[PDB]
């Protein structure tokens, strides 16, 4: 039914519509943060010299 | 090495990489093709006459939702894989991206039916000027000739209608007519074709051909077509490697 | 968010001449080839026309060759479809269809039951 | 073919005779 | 009537979209424009792995970091051992229209599925040696396009009939089913903490699911075609799409919203695979020119292409310890780079 | 050749040294004396006339001159005279030097064009070879097909130009007017036997690949697919080691019926047929597929296929890329005298030379496959 599949979306989009949203700019820093914190650990980032790399 | 261990394993693959190469030699020597059409073509008709050719074991129940049929025949011991998608959507433009190395795609359509006959044309188009289709050369069958002729015969028909070019068409000169047939069906026969072919001589360069034939409902050499047509492909393949063509 | 919106579809008497306008939005217009696609009552959807991404290419359908004219404006994301001596056989709900990918020539699945990027419809009845 | 070997036989059989006779 | 649903509709879609622009202060680009670029990253072909007959549709890497299986449209799973290039495994399937691999976080069982619109799982490990079919779930009424193990018993199935599926293998039932996407669902990814996924379909559309409770928390919008590829951020808390428009998009669940659009005048091609580095930092998405890109997930700059497949690349993925990235492609190669 | 001119002259001086020593002399009194002298044999002439003694007949150059005759004085008393009172039997040994369709044009220029050709076309083999090896995505079984025949032509132009570098050395070794190391050069052991046997052995094989090459795409056109490793097997059996079972038995049967100097001379012309027959063979099956593939391409054309002028344009194309490759061309010419033997030793000797050379460049330079990965490894170089 077209009027039952629309009054389902229109519920998904109330459960949707009601949600805590963060400011973009702090989503953003966590990025940056979670970068820098994991950048050491990172083999592509960067490369590990040629005795721990088993693909050698 | 350091024996043991990895004398184990490079044995081991090198007892999987002789059964891969058991298995190559199988999968080279048979041509997978793919069956096209709408549910008023006549698919199932034609996969059933060439069905003879060729914990439970012969398991003849398949599921409810299957995706894909397999039909199996063997014309002079080359061993044709046919494929026929069934449980799935109306969209197939991921799908169908699949089926890219694939030795022919036979695409058949009711004549017949003026109704939707710009349908199998619609996609016809969408199947011929394909990305992953390009390369992929098209066996196309135009089923249900004996309908078309009566639908002709008995009038009340009104072709021009539908496609508003039939007034302005000449039968092919290359017409190759069976000795009992009105010209009228033989113009209708050639009109259908020729809109194929248009189609199919539009774009395509030369890495892709269309093979039309015309199978009523009786035409047990359907195998042997899709046998020719194939071999065709396949040496003409085999000739532009070698730039001989 | 890909949305098409059509207008311009209502009751004309027969031979009229009909004006139906499609608004595009949340994709590049210009890179895609647009399509008009139309449902009659008791049937299911057929094509109608199709235009490419500069306008050169351009195809009908059968029924409506020499009646019907198709053109796209890209710098105002809209596409255009005039209507000719209308005939009954013509009432339909009329969408505006979008082909799935850009840069290309294969317009799949635009005449499919649940397409997506295709717009809601507009009804016209003669 | 037979160029560079009839050249040299020539050559050959030349020198042998004015060198010794 | 329908109008007033459509009304409604309407009216939702712009308050949140209204929304999502409120939250919206200041955009990626702003914030991370005064860090260091990682500069030009080079990759070369450590290993090459050969054997398989006709296009490379799937891979996915061991856990251990080592091992992996790949499917192959010959109707073919081969597990490899990536560090010496020994085949460990060659399984072949009932049906050869296979579009989808995965393996179990364990390494006790490897998934496969495809145009038969059923996932079989197989056992890696039976008493008498050999590879035989644990399981086969059924109930999918279109292909399936991607399948990922929540543990020895779970395990997620999106399929082209727009929909995907929790199972129970054990049982071979449907645990739950998730609807919502109005077109074919092609990838699937799972959290870190495996409690929600997110699943991009046909629909220009991506949608994070709740595998406990059923339902979708968010929908994601902004790609204009369809979306070929998913995976999440390592930390869990983002994720790109790869579409057939040939740009990547960086969303992130808080803010519900696009936050990065890696797109370039060049490329012209769709994505077909997207993958994370271990600290999120490249992005890596393959594309049907055959090479695959390396972004600057933070500034949203190329930073390295991977190049030496000849035909299009269908898969991609990066190590548990992200020691190394495999593609494979549809010229029957797979490659292993550093 | 020098080794038939050089068993001539063995021949005639075992046969005059034999007369030399098998007539006694008329035991006369004043009268000229018996000597040999490697040139010409000089037995007793008439005392106090002067007698005519023909000229040397062993040499090659002297069939085109008449039968000339010196005229020698025999003298009343036996002392004979010197030139400047130093050596030399003062005359009667001169007036057989003529040095008379001339050595100039009509061979060192066919020299000069086959020596270009065949350096030009091993090394555009070697090249083309390096190309097929190097790229790991030309390795199908045509291509290692390609590739033997490349080694194959590669052979053939060594075995030339080894025998051509030998020929000089000796003329080089002989230049020092001394170190007559010919003679132990004919006991057939090294310096002869070894390098004849391999150079019809590559002959052989060369016209053997292109045989394999047009039975290969004979089978790719008409028959059906069938083992990758036993074709490539066989294929490889019949091209390399086919040429043996008739290069060896030619080998050891000249060994004992017509040794004479590394079997250079056929005295007899049947003795030729144990060699030529199996080549010919080669070369006639190639002829014959030559014809059937054309027929194939030429049905390609004629079918629904668009016509137009192309069925004319085209198929000059194709078949002039396919006579390079399965040598057609040794059944299109093979009627010799002056202008005709002129271009006769010239259009045929020059296709042999460079048909390595255009096979190098049809089927590895202009092929579409190697540009493509040529320009593929471009691509990937520019952005380092």
């Amino acid at each position: 039914a077209s009027i039952a599949q629309a009054r389902k979306l229109v519920e998904q989009l109330k459960m949707e519509a009601n949600i805590d949203r963060i400011k973009v700019s702090k989503a953003a820093a966590d990025l940056m943060a979670y970068c820098e914190a994991h950048a050491k650990e990172d083999p592509l980032l960067t490369p590990v010299p040629a005795s721990e790399n088993p693909f050698r | 090495t350091l024996s043991a261990e990895d004398k184990a394993a490079v044995e081991r693959s090198k007892m999987i990489e002789k059964q891969l190469q058991k298995d190559k030699q199988v999968y080279r020597a048979t041509h997978r093709l793919l069956l096209l059409g709408a549910d008023n073509s006549g698919k199932s008709t034609i996969v059933k006459q060439m069905r003879i050719y060729h914990q439970q074991d012969v398991l003849r129940t398949r599921v409810k939702t299957s995706g894909i049929f397999e039909t199996k025949f063997q014309v002079d011991k080359v061993n044709f894989h046919m494929f026929d998608v069934g449980a799935q959507r109306d969209e197939r433009r991921k799908w169908i991206q699949c089926f890219n190395d694939v030795t022919a795609i036979i695409f058949v359509v009711d004549s017949s039916d003026y109704n939707r006959l710009q349908e199998a044309l619609n996609d016809f188009k969408s199947i011929w000027n394909n990305r992953w289709l390009r390369t992929i050369s098209v066996i196309l069958f135009l089923n249900k000739q004996d309908l078309l002729a009566e639908k002709v015969l008995a009038g009340k028909s009104k072709i021009e209608d539908y496609f508003p070019e039939f007034a302005r068409y000449t039968t092919p000169e290359d017409a190759t007519p069976e000795p009992g047939e009105d010209p009228r069906v033989t113009r209708a026969k050639y009109f259908i074709r020729d809109e194929f072919l248009r189609i199919s001589t539009a774009s395509g360069d030369g890495r892709h051909y269309c093979y039309p034939h015309f199978t009523c409902s009786v035409d047990t050499e359907n195998a042997r077509r899709i046998f020719n047509d194939c071999r065709d492909i396949i040496q003409r393949m085999h000739l532009r490697q070698y730039e001989l063509l | 968010q890909v949305q098409l919106q059509e207008s311009g579809g209502g009751l004309v008497q027969p031979g009229g001449s009909l004006r139906l306008s499609c608004a595009a939005s949340g994709f590049t217009f210009s890179n895609y080839k647009m399509n008009w696609v139309r449902q009659a009552p008791g049937k299911g959807l057929e094509w109608v026309s199709d235009i490419s991404q500069s306008g050169a290419s351009i195809s009908y359908t059968g029924s409506v060759k020499g009646r019907f004219t198709i053109s796209r404006d890209n710098a105002k994301n809209t596409l255009y479809l005039q209507m000719n001596s209308l005939k009954p056989e013509d009432t339909a709900v009329y969408y505006c269809a979008r082909c799935p990918a850009p840069f290309t020539r294969d317009c799949f699945d635009v005449t499919s039951t649940t397409y997506a990027y295709r717009g809601q419809g507009t009804q016209v009845t003669v | 073919e037979g160029t560079f070997t009839s050249d040299v036989s020539s050559y050959l059989e030349g020198q042998a005779a004015k060198e010794f006779i | 009537e329908l109008d007033q649903l459509r009304q409604e509709a309407e009216q939702l879609k712009n308050q949140i979209r209204d929304a999502r622009k409120a939250c919206a202060d200041a955009t990626l680009s702003q914030i991370t424009n005064n860090i260091d670029p990682v500069g030009r990253i080079q990759m070369r072909t450590r290993r090459t792995l050969r054997g398989h007959l006709a296009k490379i549709y799937a891979m996915h890497w061991g856990t251990d970091s080592r091992l992996l299986v790949s499917a192959s449209q010959d109707g073919k799973l081969i597990i490899w051992d990536s560090y010496t290039t020994n085949k460990v495994h060659a399984i072949p399937l009932r049906s050869s229209w296979v579009m989808t691999c995965a393996y179990a976080p364990s390494g006790n069982y490897v998934a496969c599925g495809g145009l038969d619109n059923i996932c079989s799982i197989y056992n890696l490990k039976t008493r008498e040696g050999n590879v035989r079919v644990s399981r086969e779930l059924a109930g999918h009424t279109g292909y399936l396009s991607c399948c990922r193990f929540l543990d020895d018993n779970q395990i997620v199935t999106s399929s082209g009939d727009t929909t995907c599926a929790l199972w129970d293998i054990e049982t071979g039932q449907q645990t739950t089913t998730f609807t919502g996407h109005t077109g074919d669902v092609m990838s699937l990814s799972l959290a870190p903490d495996t409690r929600l996924f997110v699943s991009g379909a046909c629909d220009a559309s991506a949608k994070l699911w709740d595998v406990r409770e059923g339902m979708c928390r968010q929908t994601f919008t902004g790609h204009e075609s369809d979306i070929n590829a998913i995976c999440f951020f390592p930390n869990g808390n983002a994720f790109a799409t790869g579409s057939d428009d040939a740009t990547c998009r960086l969303f992130d669940l808080r803010a519900d919203q696009e936050l990065m659009t890696y797109s370039h005048d060049n490329i012209i091609c769709g994505i077909t695979s997207v993958s994370f580095s271990k600290s999120g930092r490249l992005l890596l998405a393959g594309y049907d020119d055959f090479n695959c890109n390396v972004w600057d997930a933070l500034k949203a700059d190329r930073a390295g292409v991977l190049a030496g497949h000849d035909n299009r690349v269908s898969c991609l993925g990066v190590t548990d310890d992200g020691m190394a990235v495999a593609t494979g492609s549809w010229d029957s190669f797979l490659k292993i780079w550093n | 050749s020098l080794w038939e001119t050089v068993q001539k002259w063995r021949e005639y001086r075992r046969q005059c040294q034999r007369s030399l020593t098998e007539d006694p002399p008329p035991a006369t009194d004043l009268f000229c004396n018996r000597t040999f002298d490697e040139y010409a044999c000089w037995p007793d002439g008439e005392p106090g006339s002067f007698v005519n003694v023909s000229c040397p007949w062993y040499l090659p150059w002297a069939s085109s001159v008449p039968q000339g005759h010196v005229y020698r004085f025999c003298t009343a008393e036996g002392l004979w005279l010197q030139k400047d009172n130093s050596s030399l039997p003062w005359r009667d040994l001169s007036e057989c030097e003529e040095s008379k369709s001339s050595p100039e044009e009509q061979l060192l220029f066919l020299y000069i064009i086959y020596t270009v050709g065949y350096a030009l076309s091993f090394s555009a083999l070697v090249i083309a070879s390096a190309i097929l090896l190097g790229f790991r995505h030309l390795h199908c079984t045509r291509n290692y097909i390609h590739l033997n025949l490349f080694a194959s032509f590669i052979l053939r132009a060594l075995s030339v130009f080894i025998k051509d570098a030998a020929l000089k050395w000796m003329y080089s070794t002989a230049a020092q007017q001394h170190q007559w190391d010919g003679l132990l050069s004919y006991q057939d052991s090294l310096s002869c036997r070894l390098v004849f046997l391999l150079m019809q052995y590559c002959v052989a094989a060369n016209y053997y690949w292109l045989l394999v090459e047009g039975v290969y795409l004979y089978t790719l056109l008409a028959f059906s697919v069938l083992s990758e490793q036993w074709i490539f097997r066989l294929y490889v059996s019949i091209g390399w080691g086919v040429p043996l079972l008739f290069v060896v038995p030619w080998g050891i049967v000249k060994y004992l019926y017509e040794d004479e100097g590394c079997w250079t001379r056929n005295s007899n012309m049947n003795y030729w047929l144990i060699i030529r027959l199996p080549i010919l063979f080669a070369i006639g099956v190639n002829f014959l597929i030559f014809v059937r593939v054309i027929c194939i391409v030429v049905s390609k054309l004629k079918a629904n296929l668009m016509c137009k002028t192309d069925i004319k344009c085209r198929l000059a194309k194709s078949t002039l890329t396919l006579i390079p490759l399965l040598g057609t061309h040794e059944v299109i010419f093979a009627h010799a005298r002056g202008t005709l033997r002129f271009i006769k030793l010239f259009t045929e000797l020059s296709f042999t030379s460079f048909q390595g050379l255009m096979v190098a460049i049809l089927y590895c330079f202009v092929n579409n496959e190697v540009q493509l990965e040529f320009r593929k490894s471009w691509e990937r170089w520019r952005l380092e």
